[PDB]
């Protein structure tokens, strides 16, 4: 599939912890997508596997709602518990269980053992949404934001701090991802996490507002 | 009936389960399933008496 | 130990707990009822003679 090039333009910042701050400026050190980065644009007509670097910064600007789902792992084709995820108009099923499962992941519109069976409100509802994945000592971790763009043509300047919903229990040796489509086309991103360090800012409301990547250029050393 | 892991290729990270037995090979010959010369199972005994 | 305080905090639904600059526990979030508390020390000073 066609493979393009754009600029993170400071996109990608989390809450690192649950703890209310508010009026202060807090240093912390977590895996973060780095500032003004070089993510991968894919278009979707078309597909090999992709990796899973220290952590996977996903988005999508679509509003035809389209994407649906991941699978994570390293060989997906059975053989080991490995994720399945739903996201219809119904509810958003995640589940560990295997499916051995084609190539192609269309789905229609016309398995094994199982771990996990949650049940939450629809993850997707102008809407550009972020999501951010990572794995560090068992623990799979899962942030999402959604933004209202106004003018679609890239990823937007500005700043949209990145919410927690599900954090799973387990999982074990994931470095291969890919996703699903819905046929009755898909236009994502794919940027990778690495260890940097931030000065995250918050207001009195305790929203994050701004942020510095201490390592980019010398003067936010300076300012960190 | 009770087994543990002899050698791997890496080391472990914390928290990490690994259930694939396959046969290590520690040379330029491969293995191919077969556990003849330079070929050991990971999987051994404790042996307990 | 302290006095206990309605707020008028901005909690977002995943947090329970506050922390001011030392590290120390300023709002808490009650279990039971999902209500956020302020925590503030009791009135103390010096005395001079
Ligand atoms: C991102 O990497 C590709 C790889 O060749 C490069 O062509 C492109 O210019 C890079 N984008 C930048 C530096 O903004
Ligand atoms: C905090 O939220 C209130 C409620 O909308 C808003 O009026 C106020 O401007 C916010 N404070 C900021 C943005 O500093
Ligand atoms: C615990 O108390 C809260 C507050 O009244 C109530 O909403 C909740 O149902 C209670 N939990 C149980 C298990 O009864």
């Amino acid at each position: 599939r066609t493979q393009s090039y754009t600029n993170s333009f400071t996109r990608g910042v989390y809450y690192p912890d649950k703890v209310f701050r508010s009026s202060v400026l807090h240093s912390t050190q977590d895996l973060f997508l780095p500032f003004f980065s070089n993510v991968t644009w894919f278009h979707a007509i078309h597909n090999p596997a992709l990796p899973f670097n220290d952590g996977v910064y996903f988005a999508s600007t679509e509003k035809s709602n389209i994407i649906r789902g991941w699978i994570f792992g390293t060989t997906l084709d059975s053989k080991t518990q490995s994720l399945l995820i739903v996201n219809n108009a119904t509810n958003v099923v995640i589940k560990v269980c295997e499916f051995q499962f084609c190539n192609d992941p269309f789905l229609d519109v016309y398995a094994n053992n199982c771990t996990f069976e949650y049940v939450s409100q629809p993850f997707l509802m102008k809407n550009l949404r972020e999501f951010v994945f990572k794995n560090i000592d068992g623990y799979f971790k899962i942030y999402s934001k959604h933004t209202p763009i106004n003018l679609e043509r890239d990823l937007p300047q500005g700043f949209s701090a990145l919410e927690p919903l599900v954090d799973l229990p387990i999982g074990i040796n994931i470095t291969r991802f890919q996703t699903l489509l819905a046929l009755h086309a898909a236009a994502y991103y794919v940027g990778y996490l690495q260890p940097r360090t931030f000065l995250l800012k918050y207001n009195e409301n305790g929203t994050i507002t701004d942020a510095v990547d201490c390592a980019l250029d010398p003067l936010s050393e300076t300012k960190c | 009936n009770y087994l543990y892991r002899l050698l791997r290729k890496s080391k472990l990270k914390p928290f990490e389960r690994d259930i694939s037995t396959e046969i290590y090979q520690a040379g330029n010959k491969p293995c191919n399933g077969v556990a003849g010369p330079n070929c050991y199972s990971p999987l051994q005994s404790y042996g307990f008496r | 130990t302290g006095v206990l305080t309605e707020s008028n905090k901005k909690f977002l639904p995943f947090q329970q707990f506050g922390r001011d600059i030392a590290d120390t526990t300023d709002a808490v979030r009650d279990p039971q009822t999902l209500e956020i508390l302020d925590i503030t020390p009791c009135s103390f000073g010096g005395v001079s003679v």
